[PDB]
RNA sequence: CCCGCAGAAGAAGCACCGGCUAACUCCGUGCCAGCAGCCGCGGUAAUACGGAGGGUGCAAGCGUUAAUCGGAAUUACUGGGC
RNA sequence: AAUUGAAGAGUUUGAUCAUGGCUCAGAUUGAACGCUGGCGGCAGGCCUAACACAUGCAAGUCGAACGGUAACAGGAAGAAGCUUGCUUCUUUGCUGACGAGUGGCGGACGGGUGAGUAAUGUCUGGGAAACUGCCUGAUGGAGGGGGAUAACUACUGGAAACGGUAGCUAAUACCGCAUAACGUCGCAAGACCAAAGAGGGGGACCUUCGGGCCUCUUGCCAUCGGAUGUGCCCAGAUGGGAUUAGCUAGUAGGUGGGGUAACGGCUCACCUAGGCGACGAUCCCUAGCUGGUCUGAGAGGAUGACCAGCCACACUGGAACUGAGACACGGUCCAGACUCCUACGGGAGGCAGCAGUGGGGAAUAUUGCACAAUGGGCGCAAGCCUGAUGCAGCCAUGCCGCGUG
């Protein structure tokens, strides 16, 4: 129909290291915005007391001083942790601003590093909030300095703390140069906007004067007057730094103590002050359908053709499938029939809901620059584009973190087996960073996720939401078998003088080993037969014969690999010999030859590439060695150090978990199959079926 | 249940209570007549019979007994009050 | 019950979800059903062109 | 007073019906359980539908004992029967979702709160 | 529903082609890979497998499966037998 | 004129004839799946879990029955910031109207479902012992009194759902009394039974100047008819099984009390010793029936979605009350299973109404629009209510046109 505010939209996401307060502070907002509802409402996430899934609400900030024309803010509180990073890839692709939280005590810390990289990956503007200023060991400026050093970024303290830890009373707006006083009860609200105290005047008389100079560096004519010692107006500084915040060249820092209520509020102001509108933002990239590029563009316009991206999929018990989206362009009304471009199927919008702090309010229309959940949409997975069917476009689609941990699961009670297939399937489409498949060999169900905890609460989600408990183990291994010695002329024979068809077979051969040559074969059959000792028509079966035993060798089943066999001698009856008769002799020929060929158990090795900080390339190297692993290089890739190693599969299980422990959480790795090598004796004799 | 035609329930309760005491009384007079019949006291029977007739007859009109019951009662009681009394 | 998997090549393994069609095989006694290619986890036949409706193979982009 | 052996009536749905005590938890040589202590259980009865089944082994809170309970001043509450509520072996916490018969204010623990919210008395 | 306006423009698939059964060839493959309602095709010139060209049949549907009756006078009263 | 319409083929053998199974060509579908997909018209759309259900809606309506004012309007037992006949505060139920309350009618219709029911039902055909709101034809009544009560008011309890004491009030609420036949009982003589008022307008005459009074429209009581609806009785027909052959104590009949609107072991006491069954009782298994639908030349077989008739059921088991009608889908009570709210003392609820979710499944739709038409509830009416209904949304599911030249 009409709509109301528009362009005064603030799409921000809060994210940070664990604890930090990146959810306490989110609830605090809701209180202040909501003058006149915990974001950890998952059962599992209340028991454990940690954000597991990103929680979205919207609320209206009138500005703490009454100062502002009321703005509509779309907030998204996200996980700290890792394991569920996907909940930040998405929770950062889509929205416009970002409030990076930091613990007054715990500095940057490893998972601050990760969410930072993710902000850059999507070039999202940002400010900063140093929480917990009331805690033992608090040091505002230290963290400020760390943002610069540890994240190699450009911080600009937009503020200053009034004391620290148990003596933390308020803050200094070092723009309007006053020491905001939050009071006793009413938690926040009020002010008395008090002036700087005598204590901090000298420090306060900085601003980081390279604030006004970092405001200066906005535009030269904005500093030309600064050069002439012309004190710039309060209004043109806010515009200046914002200009540069909006250009990711600078990060304003704010600080506070959500627990003590002395701070959250100034930060909200700082959101509208310096964080983007949906229009102060690059229009979207993308493609056309079959055709080619052109960025879809789609300017942030109510009067453009509708286009939105689907992030995050859920299922509420009472209203069904929820499908969250960010409308970049155009508009959808309740009943419009939009297009899923990346599936080439159309969907019909029906009900629409905005999670509204503490009430699922219903809506009939959804404009650009807003987010919401569409009820009932049939086949919409995460990353899909929902555009106008007449003006069709694929959008960029964030990235899918790709799992680091794998595990075999069996359904405890044989009945549940069916139910597992279902539930693992459901949890899969919800969470693209989780994966499930069935081992093409050794048919066991295998799940894989971004970590120990990740898998934990997946499994935990099976029990809770599908009443499927299943226990867990280390995956089985696909071993192989071969021989070591080239064995000379071994004799396989048949002779069936019984009661009907004669059936006689005689074959003499050499079973010699091979090297990992020719991709398809791994098996070489030579017809070095004499003049015609065996007719060329019974020569296809002896080959076929041998083919049969290669499927599960005599050591412990398992495929037989890298084998060569030569024909030399044989014999037949002018009739009694046969298709079968030599095929069996070959079978007998394979045995005995195999017994006498010194058989050995092969195991699969991986080409392993670890990417790690320079600080502990020793520990990692060492662990690789400890895992019976072979090393082959180190590159020294820019900032980390790519470490190359060949290490056996049956030993890399749960690698991710310890690599994490060894490297403070900063260390990718990757693997794929490389070859089959001899298993150490202790291994071999153990692998016994 | 949350439909104001629940006042219907509260009304019909008043109704039962009304019908309760009247139909109680009516019966206790029909009781009295048989008391004579059983006692043998031929006079007391007509005394009460003629005492209950107005009750029973009225109650048929009031519609808490409806016609032929009132008919039947005094009908066969007549047929008994003078079978020795 | 046991069911045929017609067509050249297939996926299908231990925990696949499939769709049974009914239809016997005069060569496999006790096999009295077909698997319906291209429904649920059962992929269609690779590169098949004639009779793709069976074997669940979509029209090769004309 | 419950002790090993001893049949309890079960005071929830869950399907248990008649349940025997196979241990009294809470100490070496602890003799009796009562009041609202916890005990290890074996299912002797069980319903056809049932959450739990015959031969299952769980825990349970004694909620009603025929020897009863004191409270200060000196009073005494006795119940005719012996009753418990089946608890999951790992997290305590009622496995049922309804309570039957009275319970006593002693059960006013953090972890037994769910019990007294259900339950139609004391 | 009527009248204006632009421009062939926005709009063709599915099954089948050894006999019953309307419609035939080459090529690949070689009792393999596979087909199959029924009989039966495949072990080197395959009109039967897979592709192609060609053809027949239906057509915004076409196939397949599931299902009832028919064909079945094969529960026979009509209308069968030992 | 009008149910006037019957096709065979493949396959046993070296070959043949016969027998006989299997198989195919036809039609049909509340379908599904695979590949493909332009429109429209009319129609169809949970066949499985009668499985559980968030949320909204599906039953109201009369101030022309009554006391009434909280809100909304105008008018004000009439007034300001002054903006002197345009206002927005404060008062007045005056009038329109109307929250809550008493009362009345409806909620027993409409709509859903197929669980139960092999005959407590259904179909065809008969029958005698019954009641029947609203609508109706006819005859007369409509006199005079009486005791109460919600609301309300003063205290007072709860987290809530709900209320608790005390006091007052209206009526078409309620109860006597009078009246009392073509009514009930009775052979008769005789006994005995009811009810209510409310509105619109108005000459005089009269007035506590409220009205009386006149008139007109409605409503109330009674009885006999009518109409429609329902209850009850009998006969024949309405699946499979005998690897179910015996069944039966209120059982079968009689008498007399009681009972119901009514006939009746419907009930109770006593007395007879019966009653049913191979023309299938009993007991098991399955099932809602019919009009009809599909197939078939017919006879048959198959079937009971959509439309209409009939029955049954309303979370499960059971029960009555109110009432013309229920043993009540959106009523009450009790028990159960389950779920939900709680400030832990206690409370609440039943989508097989419409839409919608979860679940099951190969599989079946939108949390749309409007009472404008038709029709139902109340109302004098205007009107209000109406998820019946009329339309629209979704799906090639079908039938029929048409196109894609
Ligand atoms: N002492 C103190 N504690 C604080 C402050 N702010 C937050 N906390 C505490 O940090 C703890 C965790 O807060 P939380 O909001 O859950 O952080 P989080 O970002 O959601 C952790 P996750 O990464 O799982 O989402 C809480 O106990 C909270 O009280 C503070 O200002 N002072
Ligand atoms: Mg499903
Ligand atoms: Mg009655
Ligand atoms: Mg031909
Ligand atoms: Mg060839
Ligand atoms: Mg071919
Ligand atoms: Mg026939
Ligand atoms: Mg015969
Ligand atoms: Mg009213
Ligand atoms: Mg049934
Ligand atoms: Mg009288
Ligand atoms: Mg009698
Ligand atoms: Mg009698
Ligand atoms: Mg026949
Ligand atoms: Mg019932
Ligand atoms: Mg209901």
């Amino acid at each position: 129909a009409r709509t109301t505010p528009i362009a005064r939209y603030r799409n921000i996401g809060i994210s940070a290291h664990i604890d930090a307060g990146k959810t306490t502070t989110t609830e605090r907002i809701l209180f202040y915005t909501g003058v006149n509802a915990t974001m950890d409402w998952m059962e599992q996430e209340q028991e454990r007391g940690i954000t597991i899934t990103s929680a979205a609400t919207t609320a209206f900030w009138s500005g703490m001083a009454k100062q502002y024309e009321p703005h509509r803010i779309n907030i998204i509180d996200t996980p700290g942790h890792v394991d569920f990073t996907i909940e930040v890839e998405r929770s950062m692709r889509v929205l416009d601003g970002a409030v990076m939280v930091y613990c007054a005590v715990g500095g940057v810390q490893p998972q601050s590093e990760t969410v930072w990289r993710q902000a850059n990956k999507y070039k999202v503007p940002r400010i900063a909030f140093v929480n917990k200023m009331d805690r033992m060991g608090a040091n505002f400026l230290k963290v400020v300095n760390q943002i610069k050093t540890r994240l190699g970024a450009n911080p600009v303290p937009l503020q200053l703390a009034i004391g620290a830890e148990e003596h933390f009373t308020g803050v200094v707006d070092l723009v309007k140069m006053k020491a905001i006083n939050w009071n006793d009860a009413d938690q926040g609200v009020t002010f008395e906007y008090e002036d700087i105290p005598a204590d901090m005047v000298e420090l306060a008389n900085e601003w980081h004067q390279n604030l006004i100079e970092s405001a200066a560096e906005a535009s030269e004519e904005l500093m030309e007057k600064y050069l002439g010692g012309e004190e710039l107006t309060e209004a043109e500084i806010k515009g200046a730094l914002r200009q540069r915040v909006l250009n990711n060249e600078i990060i304003l820092v704010t600080c506070g103590s959500a627990f003590k209520n002395k701070g959250v509020q100034a930060m909200l102001d700082a959101v509208i002050d310096y964080l983007p509108s949906p229009v102060d933002v690059p229009a979207i990239n993308g493609i056309l359908d079959d055709g080619k590029d052109t960025p879809a563009e789609r300017h942030a316009s109510d009067d453009e053709p509708f286009s939105a991206l689907a992030f995050k999929i859920a299922t509420d018990p009472f209203v069904g499938n929820l499908t969250f989206f960010r409308v970049y362009s155009g508009v959808v009304n309740s009943g419009d029939t939009v297009l899923n471009s990346v599936k080439a199927a159309r969907e019909r919008f029906g009900r629409i809901v905005q999670m509204h702090a503490n009430k699922r309010e219903e809506i009939k229309e959804v404009r650009a620059g807003d987010i919401a959940a569409a009820i009932g949409l049939k086949d919409v997975t995460t990353g899909d584009t929902l555009c106008d069917p007449d003006a069709p476009i694929i959008l960029e689609r964030m990235e899918f973190p790709e799992p680091v941990i794998s595990i075999a699961v069996e359904p405890k009670t044989k009945a549940d087996q069916e139910k597992m297939g279902l539930a693992l399937g459901r949890l899969a489409k919800e969470d693209p960073s989780f994966r499930v498949w069935t081992d093409e060999e050794s048919n066991q169900t295998i799940i894989a996720g971004m970590g120990e905890l990740h898998l934990d609460i997946i499994v935990d989600r099976m029990k809770r939401e599908f009443n499927v408990e299943a226990n867990v183990g280390k995956p089985q291994v696909a071993y192989r078998e071969t021989i070591r010695q080239k064995v000379t002329d071994v004799e396989g024979k048949h002779a069936k003088q019984s009661g009907g068809r004669g059936q006689y077979g005689h074959v003499v051969i050499d079973m010699y080993p091979l090297e990992p040559g020719s991709n398809p074969k791994g098996y070489e059959f030579i017809n070095d037969i004499k003049g015609g000792v065996i007719p060329g028509e019974y020569i296809p079966a002896v080959d076929k014969g041998i083919q049969e035993q290669l499927k599960a060798g005599p050591l412990a089943g398992y495929p037989v690999v890298d084998m060569g066999i030569r024909l030399h001698f044989g014999s037949y009856h002018d009739v009694d010999s046969s298709e079968l008769a030599f095929k069996l002799a070959a079978s007998i020929a394979f045995k005995e030859g195999f017994k006498k060929a010194k058989p050995v158990l092969l195991e699969p090795i991986m080409k392993v590439e670890v990417e790690t900080p320079e600080e502990n390339t020793g520990d990692v190297i060492g662990d690789l060695s400890r895992r019976r692993g072979m090393l082959k290089g180190q590159e020294s890739e820019v900032t980390g150090v790519k470490i190359h190693a060949e290490v056996p599969l049956s030993e890399m299980f749960g690698y991710a978990t310890q690599l994490r422990s060894l490297t403070k959480g900063r260390a990718s790795y990757t693997m794929e199959f490389l070859k089959y090598d001899e298993a150490p004796s202790n291994v071999a004799q153990a692998v016994i079926e | 249940n949350i439909k104001s035609a629940k006042k219907r329930a509260i009304q019909s309760e008043k109704a039962r209570k009304h019908n309760a005491s009247r139909r109680s009384m009516m019966r206790t007079f029909i009781k009295k007549v048989y008391a004579a019949i059983e006692a043998g006291d031929k006079a007391a029977a007509q005394k009460a019979f003629n005492e209950m007739q107005p009750i029973v007859d009225r109650q048929a009109a009031k519609g808490l007994i409806h016609k032929n019951k009132a008919a039947r009662h005094k009908a066969n009681l007549t047929a008994q009050i003078n079978k020795l009394a | 019950v046991t069911s045929y998997i017609g067509g050249e090549g297939h996926n299908l393994q231990e925990h696949s979800v499939i769709l049974i069609r009914g239809g016997r095989v005069k060569d496999l006694p006790g096999v009295r059903y077909h698997t319906v290619r291209g429904a649920l986890d059962c992929s269609g036949v690779k590169d098949r062109k004639q009779a793709r409706s069976k074997y669940g193979v979509k029209r090769p982009k004309a | 007073m419950i002790q090993e052996q001893t049949m309890l009536n079960v005071a929830d749905n869950s399907g248990a019906r008649r349940v025997m005590c196979i241990k009294v938890l809470g100490g070496s040589h602890r003799r009796y359980a009562g009041v609202g202590d916890i005990i290890k259980i074996t299912i002797k009865e069980a319903i056809p539908r049932g959450k739990v089944k015959k031969g299952d082994v769980l825990k349970a809170v004694v909620v009603r004992t025929k020897k009863g309970v004191r409270r200060p001043d000196g009073s005494v509450i006795r119940f005719d029967g012996n009753a418990c509520v089946l608890l999951n072996n790992n997290s305590e916490q009622p496995i049922g979702t309804r309570i039957f018969g009275p319970v006593t204010r002693e059960l006013r623990s953090e972890k037994f709160m769910k019990i007294i919210s259900l339950a139609p008395e004391v």
